[PDB]
């Protein structure tokens, strides 16, 4: 959602909406609202290396590159890795691809996982949210599954509503009992039922048979519990079954996928591998942290004298576990590029300069190349947009939503695998209003925030 | 209209948009528009190659003789593709009357000098010069007048910096004045001032 | 008389600005965005030129906010994108475009608050 | 790296450069130069003065608002030292007097002086220590000003492990005491001399600074040239349009200037020495009312 | 109430003490720091609550037009007592 | 068509033909200047600086912009003849005072955060 | 030498990359059986020329145009590219 940043003296004062009528409208949730607090907490200002007695110890930039460059110099191939965090902008992605792509490396991992079994993310359409936010209000029945869009996304929820109070929308969904702020068929809460719409026998299936403009989305978290594969598989099972019965209406769009983190699509248009997966069957002996903080990876299952190297802008669960840390921007200290979960790619402002010694993240990996023999050809910001045009070109295009529809595609590269489904009930990691509050470093680190569930839990 | 409101005067504008006939009349070769503002000035758009012609006319007709020159200024409007607005300000004595002339140019487009019209316009043009950038053609001798020697920039041009580029102080190494980038220790704090909910009607545009 | 020569305008060379305040300044041109705080729509008329903010630190004397940049505070107005793209253009600044948002007319119907049978009943007013 | 002290701004009058520098005999002929070059990049300065505050007026404008701050001191005691380098990560010492004082021979200056201040330093936890001491200074030369920096190099590289000595060779520049005194004159042939000029030394000192791998370093900082002190002063007066300091500046300046290969120098900081050639005209110019000597290589 | 940090410098009725690494203390050497010792929060502590028998309650601060712009309190809530935006006194309805 | 009005010239030649008369003038003046002033630059260092002035204006491709250019420069002239500046305006276009701005990705990186 | 991915750029609208279009429509899935783990990635571009990208080991990158290819001329220039051959 579009926001206005108010600073005063070269500090962030608050967050306001801005009207964007396709994406939020004029609303912005309370996180976007008030975890702008989190950005003066528990902050990385200095560059970090550990000494003799294993502690954290301030460094210039100098010592730090170099010690980084040295066993980037040092390994090479399949040893070295990366994993991205959940703010982490398209320009540092690029970077990092190319950087480890110096060193012959493939293992781009992502915290979120998204199916890789068939297309995987070959085609973008896999992965996206296509009927877009605002194409919500011509839908007239929508399916959800393994979803809370109130929390995972408040905004799409608040279409949703809309929709629901202006268009008499129907909304099913497929899980836990949630509350929606809007009355809902609750078809059930095991996986399969959604193989019995696939079948044919559960009557929501003559249901969506005779809408209109029907709606399947799917989230990422449902995606997380490890049937993704077989529970996209069903999704797209069913929307196959609806364009073909029901015939092809036009250019619909029924499948539709609802994103969690910001920086996933920008990821996976970039070629990151999604999941950790592909850490875990080849550990690495150093590994890139570039924002990441949600512990899927700990020294546990890592070998030993592994190089961690945390590159962020808050100290969180992945800096005490860092060899060196290299401070970072946050989203209102850089130009960045982000892609939403409609696919559409928008660009931030530099509202202040990151604190003390921190730097723009991508000025960080090529100042790190540059170092270790592997310059980067980017020197300037518009450089390492062609960067991104090149490899991928919707990401300089920074109002589009269109895009091409290749579900047929998608939908055959899905049935090679038939992998089984679990007999576990989805049930979404947003359960409740004091689960929403506090999802990443910036909220962490957030007093306000601390203070909403500290109300929530028991209020006054 | 109670005490708080200025009164109004119909006969100077009368005579006003009378005489803004007459010289519209006269000289169509070069006036583009003529006006009367509720306060009655009345000031005439002319073409840039009139500003002789039009000067001229207006200082020895036995109608107009507007023999003083009160003041010669520019305006830097940088929306208009000629980005700056020439104004003239006349004094007659004999009719005791004001008038205004008003013309346009650009960066590139010299406007011809009226040193030989009215002697008091040698410097207010050389101060147009210094000020904005406007060339003056046949000007006797066109230089800076009140910017330091050597500044570089036209400082009253709207994209003109508030506190410029360089500023001066004394170097002990050297021994003498140096000029540096400029540096604030408190960055002047721009006010966002200007409200929604528009004020005056009268002057709301067409919505395009 | 006239020239009547061809080649685009670029006055960099008269401006008597600073070649790095040219070539690493980066320029947005927009409409800015009503305030959330109010409802008037009197200030999204024109077309605003700003550029792109420069770091600002603190003073180590009395903590005030000091800045090294000189367009730190500069901001024109325009009436239509056209010129403000042409004034970027020919004083040398690469800029970025972003084109007006104006909200999408709506079907308020007050009658529509007592409905029969559809949704939009309110409960109270 | 104490938020207070990281850098900020695009090194200007008013930008913050992270050094707390105490510059003791700031109101010398080098303490100018080096507190100017200090100032003019945002950085601290706390100089101590023993003389009137009227002498140090010239120095208020080499730094902004609150920027350079005045402290009496004595080098007899040591609290007066404790809290003058309290606060400070950056102390250099320039004092050094070329005669002798009914209170202060150069046994009091070049030694007792340096070694109390490298104690101090090092008690109150200063990262970096610059010292000043001459490029002829050895314990066995018959002069005492040698003697007494040998003895006193020797000390402080005791008292401050890692310290930086700085040797500079002959300074030269508008308010020295080389071109000036052969200048006011208005024995050779033998003694060839090695001059810098005080802006390099200045630079020098400020690179030392800003280098952290010049911590126990020791610095030889001398001119591009070698004269002869007949044809030199040959080249002074002539400079002047002229016709052609009791006892031990004459035989310091008789004596030859000494060659240490092995010491780094100004080069290895990124400095090009100046010639003489060029500043001896600035500095001679107001002497009056071209054939530059031959140099030794 | 002026406090002393550890360093011991006062502490300012914002709160403000440099701490023990800051190089900025060099500026007090040999001078003093300026400190208000009157805190305006224990000198609007000591003051009493007055006890009004109405629902609203005006203030203006004392003075007439020498104070500040006059303004109604509600004294409905029983559990605290209604403050002066301006002023700081508080106002309370006579309970029991 | 684009017809515009000139300044003094009708196309390049003459501002070329212009750009050379004044700098002629500019290098016939810089001795006298140099001694005048009593600066402490080489006549040498200073029809150098003469070139590189000129030579920053090199890339102009319109007679209007050229001669504009030439009336600056002959203004600028006309200063330094009348001696109308000092010693202080004609030294700045030396930059003593200033620190040299690296220009290499990795030093701007250290020093902060200005491209 | 290795390759690692490929990244097709097509144009939804433009003409130059009609036939480019109908590979994928027609024979994207039978490429995907194929190669079980090679990223094909496909991109969309606006008023550029359609353009394959080649990634091989050590970052190397080729690329060519594909302006008015066919399906057929595309299914060529890819088998080159999977084979290594010239
Ligand atoms: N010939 C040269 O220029 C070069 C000098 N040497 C060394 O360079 C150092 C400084 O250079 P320079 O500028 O020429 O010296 P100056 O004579 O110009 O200044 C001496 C400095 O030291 C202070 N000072 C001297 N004596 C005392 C004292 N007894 N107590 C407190 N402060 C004192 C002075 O303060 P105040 O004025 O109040 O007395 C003054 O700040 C000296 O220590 C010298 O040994 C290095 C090679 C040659
Ligand atoms: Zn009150």
């Amino acid at each position: 959602s579009n926001i206005v940043v108010s600073t005063r003296t070269g500090e962030v004062m608050r967050i306001l909406p801005r009207m964007h009528e396709d994406i939020n409208e004029e609303w912005i949730s309370d996180k976007t609202r008030f975890a702008y607090d989190g950005l003066k907490r528990q902050r990385l200002t200095q560059p970090m290396i550990r000494n003799e007695k294993g502690l954290l110890t301030y460094t210039t930039w100098e010592d730090a590159l170099s010690r980084v460059a040295g066993m980037l110099q040092s390994f090479q191939g399949n040893d070295v890795a990366a994993i991205a965090g959940g703010l982490v902008d398209a320009e540092a992605l690029v970077a990092l691809k190319d950087l480890l792509n110096r060193v012959d490396s493939d293992s781009l991992c992502t915290e979120e996982v998204f199916p890789t079994a068939g297309a995987g993310t070959d085609l973008r359409s896999n992965y996206l949210l296509n009927t877009t936010i605002a194409g919500v209000e011509e839908a007239d029945v929508i399916l959800l599954v393994g979803t809370n869009p109130r929390f995972e996304a408040p905004l799409f929820n608040a279409r949703i509503r809309k929709s629901w109070l202006h268009n008499d929308l129907k909304v099913a969904l497929i899980g836990s009992p949630v509350d929606l702020t809007y009355r809902y068929d609750h078809l059930g809460d095991s996986p399969k039922i959604l193989q019995d719409i696939a079948s044919g026998n559960h009557p929501f299936s003559q249901i969506l048979k005779e809408a209109k403009k029907p709606m399947v989305v799917l989230g990422s978290s449902a995606l997380q519990r490890s049937d993704g594969t077989a529970i996209l598989a069903a999704v797209s099972n069913i929307a196959q079954n609806i364009r073909l019965s029901s015939g092809v209406t036009g250019d619909w769009k029924v499948m539709n996928i609802l994103h969690r983190i910001a920086s996933q699509v920008a990821a996976l248009d970039l070629g990151y591998k999604p999941g950790v997966e592909a850490i875990r069957k080849n550990p690495p002996k150093v590994l890139f942290l570039l924002g990441a903080d949600g512990g899927c990876i700990t020294r546990q299952d890592l070998p030993k004298d592994c190089f961690i190297i945390y590159q962020g802008h808050h100290g969180d669960v992945g800096a005490p576990m860092a060899d060196v840390i290299l401070p970072g921007a946050a989203y209102t200290e850089k130009s960045a590029t982000y892609v939403n979960t409609e696919g559409r790619a928008q660009q931030t402002k530099v509202a202040v300069t990151p604190p003390g010694l921190a730097r723009e993240d991508w000025k960080i990996i090529r100042a790190l190349s540059e170092i270790a023999g592997m310059t980067l050809p980017y020197d300037t910001l518009d450089q390492v947009r062609s960067r991104l045009e090149e490899v991928s070109p919707n990401l300089v295009r920074y109002d589009d939503v269109e895009g091409a529809n290749y579900f047929q595609q998608a939908n055959e590269l899905s049935k090679l695998v038939n992998q089984q489904l679990l007999a576990d009930p989805l049930v979404p990691p947003q359960l409740t209003i004091k689960d929403f509050y506090m999802t990443d470093s910036i909220s962490r680190a957030s007093q306000t925030m601390a203070k909403c569930v500290k109300a929530v839990t028991e209020g006054i | 209209t109670r005490p708080t409101i200025r009164p109004r005067n119909d006969v100077v504008h009368k005579q006003l948009s009378a005489f803004g006939q007459y010289v519209a009349e006269i000289l169509p070769k070069y006036v583009q528009q003529v006006q009367v503002s509720c306060f009655n000035e009345l000031e005439i758009f002319i073409h840039p190659d009139g500003v002789i012609p039009v000067l001229t006319f207006l200082r020895d007709h036995t109608n107009a003789q507007f023999k003083s020159l009160a003041d010669l200024t520019a305006v830097d409007v940088p929306t208009r593709q000629n980005r700056f607005e020439i104004v003239y300000n006349l004094l007659s004595l004999r009719f005791n009357s004001r008038i205004r002339v008003k013309t346009y140019t650009d960066e590139l487009t010299p406007i011809e000098s009226s040193v030989t019209v009215y002697k008091a316009a040698n410097w207010y043009e050389r101060e147009i010069w210094d000020m904005f950038g406007v060339f003056f053609a046949n000007h006797p001798d066109l230089r800076r007048i009140l910017t330091d020697y050597g500044f570089e920039g036209h400082p009253f041009r709207k994209d003109f910096p508030l506190s410029g580029y360089v500023e001066l102080r004394y170097d002990d190494e050297v021994k003498r004045v140096v000029a540096e980038p400029v540096e604030l220790a408190q960055e002047f704090r721009k006010f966002d001032l200007n409200s929604p909910w528009e004020a005056f009607p009268a002057y709301r545009q067409p919505p395009e | 008389q006239l020239i009547a020569v061809d080649e685009k305008l670029d006055i960099t060379t008269l401006t008597g600005v600073p070649e790095e305040h040219i070539k690493t300044r980066k320029v947005r041109i927009f409409v800015p965005a009503r305030n959330n705080m109010q409802s008037g729509v009197n200030n999204t008329k024109k077309w605003k030129m700003e550029f792109d903010t420069r770091e600002r630190w603190e003073n180590p004397l009395m903590g005030w906010s000091s800045t090294a940049d000189p367009l730190s505070n500069l901001v024109l107005t325009f009436s239509t994108k056209e010129d403000a793209v042409a004034f970027a253009e020919k004083n040398g600044w690469s800029f970025d475009v972003e084109e007006r948002k104006v909200p999408k007319p709506k079907s308020k119907s007050y009658g529509a608050n007592f409905s029969w049978n559809k949704r939009t009943r309110v409960s109270t007013k | 790296l104490h938020h207070a002290l990281i850098p900020h701004g695009k090194g200007g009058r008013s930008s913050v450069s992270g050094i707390v520098a105490t510059v003791f005999g700031a109101t010398g002929f080098l303490g100018r130069y080096v507190v100017n070059h200090l100032g003019r990049m945002g950085s601290q300065v706390i100089v101590p003065y023993r003389c009137e505050p009227y002498d140090t007026m010239h120095l208020r404008p080499m730094g902004d608002l609150g920027q350079i701050i005045f402290m009496e001191w004595n080098g007899k005691d040591k609290d007066s030292i404790r809290k003058v380098v309290e606060h400070s990560n950056v102390v250099i010492n320039l004092v050094g007097r070329e005669w002798e004082t009914k209170n202060f021979d150069f046994e009091d200056v070049f030694v007792k002086i340096p070694h109390a201040i490298a104690q101090v330093s090092k008690e109150a936890g200063v990262e970096k220590l610059i010292h000043i001491s001459h490029l002829n200074a050895d314990i066995k030369s018959p002069s005492r000003y040698l003697r007494s920096k040998a003895v006193g190099e020797k000390e402080v590289r005791a008292a401050f492990p890692e310290a930086t000595i700085i040797k500079p060779s002959d300074i030269f520049g508008r308010e020295d005491r080389f071109l000036n005194y052969f200048a006011s004159m208005r024995l050779g042939k033998e003694t060839v001399k090695q001059p810098v000029y005080i802006v390099d030394v200045s630079k020098g000192i400020i690179n030392a600074i800003k280098d952290p791998d010049a911590k126990g370093k020791t610095f030889a900082f001398v001119g591009p040239n070698r004269y002869l002190l007949f044809d030199l002063v040959q080249y002074i007066f002539a400079v002047a349009y002229r016709p052609f300091t009791t006892r031990d500046k004459v035989e310091r300046v008789h004596m030859s200037d000494m060659t240490l290969p092995h010491l780094p120098g100004l080069e290895d900081l990124g400095i090009q020495a100046t010639p003489l050639e060029l500043k001896a005209i600035e500095v001679l110019r107001r002497h009056r009312t071209v054939k530059p000597a031959k140099t030794v290589n | 109430g002026v406090r002393t940090s550890p360093t011991g410098e006062k502490v300012t009725h914002t709160g403000q003490a440099y701490d023990d690494g800051d190089y900025r203390r060099v500026r007090f050497s040999d001078r003093q720091k300026e400190v208000n010792e009157n805190f305006a929060i224990d000198l609007i502590a000591e003051q009493p609550v007055s006890e009004v028998g109405s629902r609203v309650i005006s203030c203006d601060g004392g003075g007439g037009a020498l104070g500040h712009p006059r303004v109604y309190i509600n004294l409905d809530k029983e559990t605290k007592t209604g403050t002066c935006g301006y002023c700081g006194l508080q106002f309370r309805q006579p309970h029991h | 068509g684009t017809s515009v009005k000139p300044i003094f010239s009708r196309d390049m030649n003459e501002a070329k033909r212009r750009v050379r008369e004044l700098y002629r003038a500019w290098y016939r003046e810089v001795p006298n200047t140099v001694h005048l002033f009593q600066l402490d630059i080489s006549v040498k260092q200073g029809r150098d600086k003469v070139r590189e002035m000129f030579m920053k204006n090199a890339h102009v491709t319109d007679p209007r912009v050229v001669d504009l250019l030439v009336i600056k420069g002959k203004m600028e002239l006309e200063e330094t003849i009348n001696v109308w500046k000092q010693r202080t305006h004609i030294m700045r276009f030396f930059h003593e005072t200033e620190a040299p701005r690296p220009t290499d990705f990795l030093s701007k990186f250290y020093v902060g955060h200005d491209p | 030498l290795g390759l690692r991915e490929i990244r097709i750029h097509l144009c939804q609208r433009s003409p130059g990359s009609q036939g480019v279009r109908d590979f994928i429509e027609k024979r994207y899935v039978e490429l995907k059986k194929a190669n079980p783990d090679l990223p094909i990635l496909i991109r969309e571009c606006s008023d550029v020329q359609p353009k394959l990208w080649a990634r091989y080991a050590f970052g190397q990158e080729k690329n060519v145009s594909l302006n008015n290819f066919s399906a057929d001329q595309v299914t060529r220039t890819l088998e080159n590219v999977l084979s290594g051959k010239a």
